[PDB]
RNA sequence: ACAGGUUUGG
RNA sequence: CUACUCGCAACUGCCUAAAACUCAAAGGACUUGGCGGUGCUUCACAUCCACCUAGAGGAGCCUGUUCUAUAAUCGAUAAACCCCGAUAGACCUUACCAACCCUUGCCAAUUCAGCCUAUAUACCGCCAUCUUCAGCAAACCCUAAAAAGGAACAAUAGUAAGCACAAUCAUAGCACAUAAAAACGUUAGGUCAAGGUGUAGCUUAUGGGUUGGAAAGAAAUGGGCUACAUUUUCUACAUAA
């Protein structure tokens, strides 16, 4: 994708290589923004349409206590929410993308619906994804089982530590007075 | 149409059940046919467990019956079998001891052998190609061949007889002619085979 | 297409009653008869003598209570006395309702040589069953 | 191989005369054309020839030669069985050819990207 | 409409009290069993649809229900797949796939350790267990279900079944199985009675095409039939009608072992024979064992013949024969 | 020109 | 791509090239229907063929039409008309005609009744057809703007009340089948003659009564009955004569 030239390090005989320095910097920023939302009691939705790790993503969301979405993304989910979900619902405060491109190799619908409903997005963008709309993009690989496991575990610990520190701060507040 | 898709065909053979232990492969399906709680249609009024009746005789009587008068066709078949048996007994008693060991008297056997002799082998199918119909020689199924063999004999005995000659009397001679392969049914079968051999060059038109 | 006693589908704003909302093939299935008597039985007679009096009353009550009658009449026939049940809107004053019921119970009884009962039920508006 | 396409169409950057005049834009569609009633050939022709040879030689009688009558019926039965079993085997498998009803679903999974 | 529901509950309670009072039964022992009958008696509405009749049940049964609360006071949804549209169906799919992966890894470990202690529980022929239907799944999961999703779920279930199941995995697979509604289509056998010093007594009933026949059979006398006081040979001159009577006896080899008396009303020359055949077959079950009764009901002796004459249609001749439709 | 009306199933 | 000019080996020509007058439009692309005597694919479980049964076209009779013939109804008159209105014509029916009678002439009354007078191309009430085809659709959401469209199940922006379908109901027990139902619309389809009707026409008449006739077949045709036989006909008879 044309918007990956500043996020690529080079090309080794056709295959492009991502610059891990900027990868790690963007990952630090993304993990910080993810931990703060979980600390401030923010609804985190892992939206990722990819029929290879749909089970792993749902298990990670279950272990984190945050919500997941790896099935067919419905049209008026985030826009026509007061008709699809219920009378009055609470939209996800943060959207996390583990696979930006769906099975049709096109940008997902949630990556545009978040920007259309003013919702922050933290997404793993491959060399063929469009990070023009993602708030905190991270140039990496979403096709490798070890890569997706690493990202799932990083978000797992970032949510766990945030929730545990929130509980500790509330415990300290209870003794404050 | 009153029988739904869950209704299967009945099984009238008594010997099929009178030996359930003598085999295991047949037991494997019979132990589940009822355990699946499968509904079975009612036994037909024309078919029973009698050892003297035959499905071939039933089919021939059904093809001979006009309208719905069943007893008329039944009596016609009875008279036909009786005439065949009596003519064969006359030929047996008018023959010598050498021909007694060759002339048969079983009406069922004579009838079945006549049907097997009149049974065709290959038929003709009209196929539309280039705006014209070509008679392609086509192998026919067993049911098709038997149906044609029965229908030819029935039609001949219906139309090619005299008003004074009765249907049982005419069929008693037609069966004896078909047993020896000298009758008009065998003639029609051979004409069909000749017309199929003359068109075998068009066999490349069939697609099945 | 069948049209007998069948109101067609509008854009979706017309109010229809429980009676008109059912096609004629629902009689004795979901909706009952508006008239009850003995003339429509098997070994009974006087089928037309009651039918003409039924139609005459259908027209008479419609002309007597104009605009305030909501649904059709209920005409019961029981032991020489006939009952007329009506669902009327409360548009007219009670004095004008009593004047008309007293006029009807004395006119129809003498016109048909049989006792008549007239029962009125006041509804605030037409009860809508389907979409409105 | 695929014929060359550079310098064929009429574009602003092409200095010569356009060679190819496409009726419709040369864009690979996401669905193939449906096969116009894929047909098949007959069977047991060689078995029928040797069967009718008996009729032509022995003056049209089946009691003379019999194996040419039984092998014909065996070929007919085998063709009748293969017409029913393969009609499901070849539609379940995909070793050889395949109907367009599956080619369309295969192409829609990985369609062409005209935009972006 | 919570206030409306509460008001309807109060109205139903007071109306039930007054109904018990006006009926004269004890209000404490007055329940729906009496409510239904009292309503049906007090409002004799004779209709072809029971749902159109007057009915007074609890408001929780009258007014329908809907989905429960998904998110608490804080707004956070309870389930972890609430943003998927089907928080129940997709959760079920996820749990099924997880159990499938667990069973796969367990079987792989067993194959690596060279242990095959499982069996194939997919062949459900003698049990007659079928999978769920769309209605049977939508009655469990409150929300709607699509046909493609139902087919995917059924195919995942059959995938899981095609592999060696575990201890609780068998119950997990079978909890979405529905067997025959009664699984006991075997008929009941009438006990052998003894009326007025008569042993081996049995009675049967048959019907085919508006012909009702009752048979009284004694398994102690010789083999003969008494049809309406006259002999069966004189009552049924046609061979077919006598074969209809011989058919149930020849299958059981009870030709000269039962004396029967039959009385038939309605039908013609073949309907009466069929009715007597059905009655005899249903009556002879008391003299034979269970396996022969099963063989008879598989042969069609104990099954009625629903083929009756169809009503004639307007504009036709014999409910199928149409008139000569001229094209021009 | 601070512009508006006027083509067409639109 | 016209006349008037200039130039041209061109002489029915070529290049240049107006004006009078007429109109407020003339034009390109697009979205949706309708249409196509341009195409491709799909199946019909009485349906097209491969195939089965019984029928019409051969004879007579009944009955309904198109025609000639009269003073002597009419409508329908391709699928969806032709034993159709009519499940019913010596008078009445009967709205047709010829001879004769009456004109506030059914009602309490009405410078009022009454018309089977025309308009089914003004209607309602009632239906035929696709049609056991399923689609219609208020309220939201989306489109690099939106006339409008909204679908890929290994799923790409679709949710949805209710009306259709379905279920249910009836053929006195299930299932099946049948019955029943089949929205929105096309055929300016049929019905002013079941009935009322807007418009346009009658009032000593296109209104109201009495009597008599409403033929007939040169000819064609639709649908049924009898048969043209031996599985037939007659006799008593449930079917062995
Ligand atoms: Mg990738
Ligand atoms: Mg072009
Ligand atoms: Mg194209
Ligand atoms: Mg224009
Ligand atoms: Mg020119
Ligand atoms: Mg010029
Ligand atoms: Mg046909
Ligand atoms: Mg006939
Ligand atoms: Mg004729
Ligand atoms: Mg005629
Ligand atoms: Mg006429
Ligand atoms: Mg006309
Ligand atoms: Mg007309
Ligand atoms: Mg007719
Ligand atoms: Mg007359
Ligand atoms: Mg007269
Ligand atoms: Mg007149
Ligand atoms: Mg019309
Ligand atoms: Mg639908
Ligand atoms: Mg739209
Ligand atoms: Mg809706
Ligand atoms: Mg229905
Ligand atoms: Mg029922
Ligand atoms: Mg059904
Ligand atoms: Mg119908
Ligand atoms: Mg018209
Ligand atoms: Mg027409
Ligand atoms: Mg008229
Ligand atoms: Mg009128």
């Amino acid at each position: 994708h044309r918007f990956m030239e500043p996020y690529l390090f080079g090309s080794r005989l056709g295959q492009d290589i991502i610059d891990l320095e900027q990868t790690a910097a963007h990952l630090q920023l993304a993990l910080n923004f993810t931990a703060h939302v979980a600390y401030r009691e923010g609804i985190i939705l892992f939206v990722s349409r990819h029929r290879q790790f749909a089970h792993l993503i749902e298990t990670t969301a279950r272990d984190c206590g945050e919500y997941a979405h790896t099935r067919y993304f419905k049209g008026g989910l985030l826009t026509n929410a007061p008709l699809l979900l219920g009378p009055g619902v609470r939209l996800p405060d943060l959207i996390i993308f583990l696979h930006t491109l769906n099975n049709v190799f096109e940008p997902h619908v949630a990556v545009r619906d978040a920007a259309k409903m003013n919702i922050p997005t933290v997404g793993i963008v491959d060399t063929n994804c469009n990070p023009a709309l993602i708030t905190y993009p991270v140039p990496g690989n979403d096709d490798s089982p070890p890569a997706v496991r690493l990202f799932c575990r990083l978000f797992q610990v970032a949510i766990s530590r945030a929730k545990e520190k929130r509980r500790q701060v509330e415990a300290l507040y209870r003794l404050q007075g | 149409s009153r029988y739904g898709p869950e209704y299967k065909d009945p099984q009238i053979d008594k010997e099929y059940y009178r030996k359930p232990l003598a085999e295991q492969t047949e037991e494997e399906k019979y132990e589940r046919d009822f355990k699946k709680t499968q509904l079975i249609k009612a036994a037909p009024a024309t078919k029973t467990s009698s050892v003297f009746e035959d499905p071939v005789i039933s089919k021939f009587t059904n093809m001979m019956m006009k309208g719905g008068n069943k007893v008329l066709a039944r009596s016609l078949m009875t008279q036909t079998l009786e005439a065949v048996k009596r003519k064969q007994f006359a030929k047996y008693h008018a023959a010598s001891a050498e021909e007694q060991a060759t002339i048969e008297r079983n009406p069922y056997t004579i009838f079945h052998q006549a049907l097997k002799n009149c049974e065709p082998v290959i038929g003709l199918v009209p196929i539309l190609k280039g705006g014209h119909f070509y008679q392609v020689p086509v192998p026919l199924a067993d049911r098709r061949r038997r149906f044609l063999a029965m229908k030819w004999m029935i039609a001949e005995c219906r139309e090619k007889k005299h008003r004074r000659v009765l249907m049982p009397e005419k069929l008693s001679q037609e069966l004896l002619e078909a047993f020896h392969n000298q009758g008009p049914v065998i003639k029609r079968k051979h004409d069909m085979h000749k017309m199929a051999e003359a068109n075998r060059a068009l066999a490349h038109y069939r697609w099945w | 297409k069948n049209r007998a006693a069948r109101v067609r589908v509008s854009k979706g704003d017309k109010p229809v009653t429980y009676e008109e909302a059912h096609a004629p093939h629902y009689i004795a299935h979901r909706k009952g008869w508006l008239s009850l008597h003995t003339g429509n039985l098997d070994g009974e007679d006087h089928a037309a003598e009651r039918t003409v009096e039924d139609v005459f009353l259908r027209k008479f009550m419609l002309g007597t209570f104009p605009g305030c009658l909501a649904d059709q009449l209920v005409l019961k026939r029981r032991a020489n006395q006939l009952e007329i049940c009506a669902l009327v809107l409360r548009q007219l004053p009670p004095h004008k309702f009593y004047f008309l019921v007293g006029y009807s119970e004395t006119l129809l009884s003498h016109f048909y040589k049989c006792p008549v009962h007239l029962h009125l039920q006041t509804v605030p508006s037409k009860v809508v069953y389907k979409y409105i | 191989a695929t014929p060359s396409l550079r310098g064929r169409l009429a574009r602003l950057g092409n200095p010569r005369r356009p060679i190819l005049k496409p009726n419709k834009p040369l864009i690979l569609a996401n669905h193939v054309g449906e096969r116009r009633r894929e047909k098949g050939e007959a069977t047991c022709i060689t078995e029928m020839s040797v069967m009718m040879a008996c009729w032509k030689q022995n003056e049209f009688r089946d009691e003379a030669c019999r194996k040419e009558i039984q092998d014909f019926f065996d070929c007919a039965s085998r063709a009748e069985a293969a017409r029913k079993m393969r009609s499901i085997q070849e539609n379940l498998g995909e070793l050889g050819s395949l109907p367009p009803k599956k080619l369309n679903k295969l192409l829609h999974r990985f369609p062409n990207k005209p935009h972006v | 409409t919570v206030d409306f529901i509460k008001k309807q509950i109060e109205e139903f309670n007071i109306g039930k009290r007054h109904l018990a009072n006006m009926m004269g039964e004890d209000p404490e022992t007055f329940t729906q069993e009496d409510i239904d009958r009292a309503i049906a008696y007090l409002f004799p509405s004779g209709l072809f649809e029971k749902r159109a009749r007057p009915i007074m049940k609890h408001p929780e049964e009258i007014f329908p229900k809907q989905r429960a609360i998904q998110w608490g006071e804080d707004g956070r949804p309870f389930h972890f797949l609430f943003y998927t549209g089907k928080q129940s169906y997709y959760s079920l799919m996820h749990d099924t796939y997880g159990k499938l992966l667990d069973v796969e890894k367990h079987h792989n470990q067993l194959r690596a350790k060279d242990l095959l202690a499982e069996k194939t529980k997919i062949l459900k022929d003698p049990i007659g267990s079928r999978w769920l239907i769309k209605e049977e799944l939508e009655e469990m999961l409150v929300e709607k279900l699509s046909d493609q999703d139902y087919a995917q779920f059924i195919r995942l279930l059959e995938r899981l079944s095609a592999l060696p199941c575990g201890a609780t995995e068998e119950d997990f697979v079978n909890r979405f199985r529905r067997s025959i509604p009664i699984q006991s289509k075997k008929q009941l056998i009438e006990p052998l009675q003894y009326d007025e010093q008569g042993m081996a007594f049995s009675r049967g009933e048959g019907k085919r095409k508006t012909a009702k026949a009752e048979v009284v059979v004694y398994g102690q006398g010789s083999g003969r039939i008494d049809v309406n006081g006259v002999d069966y040979l004189l009552y049924f001159p046609v061979t077919q009608d006598r074969e209809q009577l011989m058919f149930p006896l020849h299958f059981l080899d009870r030709l000269g072992k039962h004396d029967m008396t039959c009385a038939v009303s309605g039908g013609g020359r073949s309907a009466q024979a069929g009715a007597v055949r059905l009655a005899m077959a249903r009556a002879l079950c008391s003299f034979v064992t269970e396996d022969e009764v099963e063989w008879m009901r598989q042969a069609g002796l104990l099954t009625a013949d629903p083929r009756v004459r169809e009503r004639k249609k307007p504009g036709q001749e014999g409910a199928r024969r149409k008139f000569t439709w001229k094209k021009r």
